[PDB]
């Protein structure tokens, strides 16, 4: 090995931007599934 | 044929050239540091300590 | 040969020498005799070919490819016996026993193997003239057996003459008026016979020792698995050797 | 504090780890196209070509 | 297309066989 | 008829992406609870 | 300062993630290649004449199979005892057909053991250990030799050997049953007792440890983490499962000490798998198992039947099915 | 065949010397004993 | 043949608990890198 990275920074994802991207997959999941399903 | 009664499964004449260059190629490597060394210098112990 | 015959038996096991036919040498003329008997018939295909549909620039007629051959060195046929028995206008042969099968398996390009049996059973040969020449050139029909005798158990154990007649681990399938008659063909095991076609072609003959030998070729047809498929032309060449007594 | 959005930009004052990550996207387009080229033979049937 | 998945199965196991010998968890004494 | 393929696009076009957003928020989560030092950090 | 002592000095260093050792010279190159054809071969392999008789049996993923039923398959009856390398089959696919990769994974296999076996001794050399630790995995390599290797050799075809699979696994089991009755040889007897008696002390020894332990955690965090790596006061009483042991059964039959305790453990198993290891090997000779079929009969004479017989019975369907197109003959001489 | 053969023979003397002469290279002296 | 309700119960059986499993390692690390207090916490 060497030495440790300064560029080790820390990921955020608040309680607000959950359901934002919750609602994103499920609402593209029952837009696209019709189509996949044919 | 595979059961022919042939040394070391040496069928051809050119599979020799192999052998005696895998043997001596590293043999040669190890004269290079164990070979040229004194034969005569002896030890009591169980092992020896020599040298590299 | 003679030069074969030298040998003992453990300079030529292991070497792949006893399933090549002789070198006959030289060309003359040899008359069978009243009482002739073909001693020494051996027959080696040199080469195989399969009839596919081939594909050309446009064009998808049948044409011939070769094959590798995968039983590795089985395929000779030896010892075969018969009498010569001579017709007034044209010199026949007709074999009697020796070994005249020999089960063997080609691999197509696309990775199919067609097994065939190369067989000459019942063979009756008719060649032109009465002696034998080096522009001699007899052939005739032979009776390919089938590739399996019909106490064969495929893998769920279902023969012709032995072994279960039903799916064996499918128990609902007999169950109403039509039964498993869907899959009724690979139920019924049935033994074939076809025919095949040698033509053979002496052209090196010793009269002093009265053994011939030249170029044949053969053609027959592959196995089906008694009707588990639509069996396949096959195409062989090589050479073959005789001792004419 | 990064957002989810700009995690991999701590590889922008980083060149050694610039080419451990460029590496690894070769990685697996090489592995697709071995392994997609795979997947094709088992499929493709040379039956007749024309 | 049955056998596809098998392959996964088998060569994902191989991963983490893979992650468990080189990238272990060092011990350390103190 | 329909494509026996579209359940696995359509199942792990939910579950996986959307395992995925759930992982970001519990480890925002544990740095809050890491930092705080208080019954939780350990 | 020469370039072999800079050699000798990296492929001996303990200081590399792996030591490699001099036997690492052989088993890194054996076990790799006989792991690249493994892979190959029950993935994509075309199938195999095993019996000899032309009939190929599929072994391999692509050709319709599962983990289960996929294996490598052995090869041929054709071949038997033969050397069949790559370049004595004048094509692979003349190699593929009559079982080529079994004899390349088997062989590249049991050279690559036996050099793992003396890996681990030489770097318990290189490190100050007391050397036999692969003198337990000679048990072990003592069964993987006894069914790829002498029992191949005694029955003179390696067709008989162990195919590399699940259900062939069980396919070479039924049908050493049926032909050596393995069962009634008390070889398998003493490692069934082996192994059962081996689960028996690991659950067991491992048992009065966690019962003893000292109390170093709270009941918030895990059992496990009041251990401290390289520490050096002892994390169980020991006074206290024996004290327990000393009751369950008697006083008498408890170890106080504890390396003739972790003696034991050592000892059970391995005996008793270097015991059924050379069960396999004198019935590849076809010394086979005892055999009391018959052999219990009232004063007139009529055959009284055993549990024997019934386990004859079960041997005789076997038997009569095992390679059920291979026999030409009434006796299975092989 | 025959020119695999070939490729074999050096690949297995290969590592077969370096096995040979690895324990001909004064092998019982690398303990943590001395030297 | 084979039962198409297969690949749902193994590519779920094998994403649905790894994934879980994933996520109680992560949460693990940003709790240590929470308590830590350099570069990582926030
Ligand atoms: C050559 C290609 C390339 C490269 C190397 C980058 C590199 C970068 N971009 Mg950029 N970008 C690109 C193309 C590229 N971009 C394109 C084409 C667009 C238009 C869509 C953008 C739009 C864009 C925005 C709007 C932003 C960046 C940002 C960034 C930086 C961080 C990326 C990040 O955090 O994402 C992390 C991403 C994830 C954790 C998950 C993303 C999930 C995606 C949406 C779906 C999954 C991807 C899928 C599997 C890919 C299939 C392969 C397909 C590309 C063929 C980094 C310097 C960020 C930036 O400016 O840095 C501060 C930022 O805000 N990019
Ligand atoms: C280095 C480790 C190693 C070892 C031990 C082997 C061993 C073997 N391989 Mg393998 N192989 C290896 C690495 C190795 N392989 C690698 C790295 C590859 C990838 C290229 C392969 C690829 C490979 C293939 C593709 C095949 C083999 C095959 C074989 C077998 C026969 C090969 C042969 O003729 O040996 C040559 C051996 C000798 C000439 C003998 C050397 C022994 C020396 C001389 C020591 C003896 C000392 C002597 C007795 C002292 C006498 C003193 C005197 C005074 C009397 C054999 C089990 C074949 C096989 O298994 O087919 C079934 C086969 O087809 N191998
Ligand atoms: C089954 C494998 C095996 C293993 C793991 C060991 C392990 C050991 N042997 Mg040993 N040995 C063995 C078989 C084995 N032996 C056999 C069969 C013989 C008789 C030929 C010997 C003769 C022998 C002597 C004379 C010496 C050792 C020594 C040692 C120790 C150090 C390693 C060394 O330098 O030996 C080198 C390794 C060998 C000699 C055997 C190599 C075995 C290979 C890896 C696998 C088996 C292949 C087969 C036997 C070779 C056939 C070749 C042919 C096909 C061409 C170690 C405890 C030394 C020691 O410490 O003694 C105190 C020592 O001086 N051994
Ligand atoms: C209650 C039932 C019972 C029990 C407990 C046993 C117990 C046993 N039987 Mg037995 N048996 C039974 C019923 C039973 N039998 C019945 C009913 C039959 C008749 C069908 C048989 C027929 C039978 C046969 C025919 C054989 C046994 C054998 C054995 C032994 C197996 C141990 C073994 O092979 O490990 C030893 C370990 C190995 C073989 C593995 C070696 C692996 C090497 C060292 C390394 C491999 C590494 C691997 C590739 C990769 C590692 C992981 C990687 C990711 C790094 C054991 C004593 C075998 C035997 O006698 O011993 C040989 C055997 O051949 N039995
Ligand atoms: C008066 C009237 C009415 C008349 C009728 C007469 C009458 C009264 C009759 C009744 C009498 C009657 C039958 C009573 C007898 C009671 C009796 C014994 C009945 C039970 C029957 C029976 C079959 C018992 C025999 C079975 C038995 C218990 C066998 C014991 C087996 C045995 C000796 C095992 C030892 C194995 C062993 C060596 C284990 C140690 C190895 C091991 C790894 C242990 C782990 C371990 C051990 C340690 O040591 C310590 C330290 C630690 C750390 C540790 O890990
Ligand atoms: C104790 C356990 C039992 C020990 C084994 C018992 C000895 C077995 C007999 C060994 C025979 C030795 C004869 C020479 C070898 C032989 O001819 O093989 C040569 C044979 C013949 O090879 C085949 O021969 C055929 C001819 O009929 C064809 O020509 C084939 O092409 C050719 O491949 O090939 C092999 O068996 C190769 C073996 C490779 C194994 C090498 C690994 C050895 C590494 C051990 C480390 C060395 C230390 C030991 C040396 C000291
Ligand atoms: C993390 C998420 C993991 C899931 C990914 C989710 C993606 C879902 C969408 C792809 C799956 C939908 C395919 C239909 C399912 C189906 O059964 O198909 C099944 C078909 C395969 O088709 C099958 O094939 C078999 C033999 O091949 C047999 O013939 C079957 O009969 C036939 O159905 O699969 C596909 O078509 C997969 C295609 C995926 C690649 C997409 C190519 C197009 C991409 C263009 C990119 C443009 C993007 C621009 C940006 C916008
Ligand atoms: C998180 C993981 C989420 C995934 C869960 C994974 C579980 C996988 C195992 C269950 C799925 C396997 C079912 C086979 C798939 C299949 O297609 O089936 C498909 C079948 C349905 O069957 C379909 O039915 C249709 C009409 O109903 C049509 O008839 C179809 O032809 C028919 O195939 O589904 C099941 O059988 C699901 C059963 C699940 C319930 C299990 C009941 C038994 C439980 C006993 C509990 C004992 C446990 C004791 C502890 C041990
Ligand atoms: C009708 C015929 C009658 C029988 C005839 C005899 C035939 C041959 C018998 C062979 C006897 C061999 C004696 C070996 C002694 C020995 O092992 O000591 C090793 C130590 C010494 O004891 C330890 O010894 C130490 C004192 S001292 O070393 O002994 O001085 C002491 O510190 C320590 O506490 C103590 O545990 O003992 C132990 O650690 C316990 C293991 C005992 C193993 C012996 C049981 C036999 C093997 C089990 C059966 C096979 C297993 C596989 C079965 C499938
Ligand atoms: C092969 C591997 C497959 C990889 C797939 C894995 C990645 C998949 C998921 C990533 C995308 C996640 C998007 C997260 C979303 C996210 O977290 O949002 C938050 C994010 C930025 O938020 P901030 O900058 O406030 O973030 C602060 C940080 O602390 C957290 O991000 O917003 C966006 O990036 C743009 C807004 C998109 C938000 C969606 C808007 C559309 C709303 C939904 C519309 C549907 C309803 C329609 C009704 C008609
Ligand atoms: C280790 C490492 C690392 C990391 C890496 C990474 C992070 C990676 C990534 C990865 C990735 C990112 C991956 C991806 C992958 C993907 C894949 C694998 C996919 C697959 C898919 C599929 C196959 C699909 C299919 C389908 C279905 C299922 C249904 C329908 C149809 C289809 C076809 C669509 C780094 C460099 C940092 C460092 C060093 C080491
Ligand atoms: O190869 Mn496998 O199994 Ca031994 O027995 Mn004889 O050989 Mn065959 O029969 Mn039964
Ligand atoms: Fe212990």
């Amino acid at each position: 090995m060497t030495g440790p990275n300064p560029n080790k920074q820390a990921v955020e994802l608040n309680r607000t931007s959950l359901y934002w991207g919750l609602l994103l997959i499920f609402v593209l999941a029952v837009l696209f599934s019709s189509y996949f399903f044919n | 044929t595979e059961g022919t009664n042939e040394w070391f499964g040496v069928d051809d004449l050119r599979l020799l050239a192999v052998l005696f260059l895998g043997h001596w190629a590293i043999l040669s490597l190890w004269l290079g540091s164990y070979g040229d060394s004194n034969e005569d210098e002896d030890f009591f112990g169980e092992i020896d300590y020599s040298a590299r | 040969k003679s030069q074969i015959n030298e040998l003992s038996y453990l300079q030529v096991k292991g070497t792949g020498l006893a399933n090549r036919c002789a070198e006959v040498v030289g060309e003359d003329s040899i008359k069978p005799k009243p009482g002739a008997k073909l001693v020494d018939m051996c027959i080696e295909p040199k080469a195989w070919a399969v009839e596919e549909e081939v594909g050309k620039a446009g064009k998808t007629e049948k044409k011939f490819v070769n094959s590798k051959v995968m039983t590795r060195q089985t395929y000779t046929l030896d010892a075969i016996e018969g009498p010569i028995t001579v017709d007034g206008g044209k010199i026949t042969f007709n074999e009697k026993e020796g070994i005249d099968y020999a089960a063997t398996t080609v691999q197509l390009p696309g990775g199919e193997r067609v097994p065939f049996l190369f067989t000459v059973k019942d063979l009756v040969a008719k060649g032109n003239g009465d002696t034998f020449k080096p522009g001699f050139q007899m052939g005739g029909d032979f009776n390919t057996p089938s590739y399996r005798t019909g106490l064969f158990l495929d893998p769920k154990g279902r023969g012709g003459t032995t072994g279960y007649d039903m799916a064996v681990a499918l128990p609902a399938l007999q169950l109403g008026e039509e039964g498993d008659a869907e899959l009724f063909g690979e139920n019924n095991k049935v033994f074939d016979i076809t025919q095949g076609r040698i033509e053979m072609e002496v052209n090196k003959v010793n009269a002093e020792d009265s053994e011939i030998g030249g170029v044949f070729v053969a053609t027959q047809l592959s196995d089906t698995d008694m009707g588990s498929k639509t069996p396949k032309k096959v195409l062989t060449k090589g050479i073959f050797y005789a001792k004419v007594d | 504090a990064l957002p989810w959005y700009r995690v991999h930009t701590v590889v922008l004052n980083d060149p050694g780890r610039l080419i451990a990550v460029h590496l690894m996207h070769t990685a697996l387009v090489a592995g697709w196209a071995g392994s997609m080229a795979l997947y094709e033979l088992a499929v493709f049937d040379p039956s007749d070509p024309v | 297309m049955e056998a596809l998945v098998y392959t996964f199965l088998l060569i994902g196991t191989l991963m983490v066989i893979f992650f468990a010998v080189f990238f272990r968890e060092t011990p350390r004494i103190l | 008829e329909v494509q026996f393929g579209a359940y696995l696009a359509v199942l792990l076009g939910t579950f996986l992406p959307a395992l995925f957003l759930v992982n970001l928020f519990i480890q925002t989560e544990a740095r809050k609870a890491g930092k705080a030092g208080g019954q939780d950090s350990d | 300062v020469s370039l072999w002592e800079r050699f000798c000095a990296w492929i001996t260093s303990t200081e590399n993630r792996l030591y490699i050792g001099w036997f690492g010279c052989l088993m890194f190159p054996t076990l790799l290649t006989a792991t690249s054809c493994f892979i190959i071969a029950f993935i994509a392999a075309p199938p195999v004449d095993i019996d000899g008789i032309r009939e190929p049996v599929a072994g391999s993923l692509l050709y319709g199979n599962n983990i289960i039923s996929g294996a490598v398959v052995p090869s041929s009856n054709a071949i038997g005892m033969h050397f069949y390398p790559i370049w004595e089959a004048a094509s692979i696919d003349e190699w593929l057909y009559n079982g080529g990769p079994y004899q390349l994974i088997v062989l590249h296999f049991l050279l690559g053991v036996s050099a793992y076996m003396g890996r681990e001794w030489e770097l318990s050399y290189r490190l100050g250990m007391r050397p036999w630790i692969f003198v337990a995995f000679s048990a072990p390599v003592a069964a993987a030799s006894a069914v790829f290797l002498v029992y191949p050799i005694g029955q003179g075809s390696f067709s008989d050997g162990m195919p590399l699979g699940i259900s062939g696994t069980f396919n070479f089991m039924l049908v050493f049953q049926a032909e050596h009755n393995i069962l009634m040889h008390p070889f398998h007897m003493a490692g069934v007792a082996g192994v059962f008696g081996g689960s028996l002390f690991s659950a067991m020894h491992g048992s009065l440890v966690t019962s003893s332990l000292i109390r170093e955690t709270t009941e918030n965090e895990s059992t496990n983490y009041g251990y401290k790596f390289g520490q050096e006061e002892e994390t169980y009483n020991i006074v206290a499962a024996h004290g327990y042991f000393g009751r369950l059964i008697f006083q008498y039959a408890s170890f106080n000490n504890s390396r003739a305790l972790h003696f034991f453990l050592a000892l059970w198993p391995v005996v008793g798998i270097w015991i059924t290891s050379m069960g396999i090997s004198t019935m590849a000779f076809n010394l086979n198992g005892f055999n009391f079929n018959q052999s219990v009969v009232d004063s007139q004479g009529r055959v009284i039947n055993t549990w024997a017989d019934i386990l004859n019975r079960a041997n005789l369907g076997i038997e009569v099915m095992h390679e059920r197109n291979a026999h030409n003959f009434p006796l299975d001489l092989a | 065949m025959l020119t695999l053969k070939i490729l074999v023979y050096t690949t297995v003397i290969f590592f077969v010397s370096l096995f040979i002469f690895g324990f001909l290279s004064s092998d019982p002296s690398r303990n943590p004993n001395r030297k």
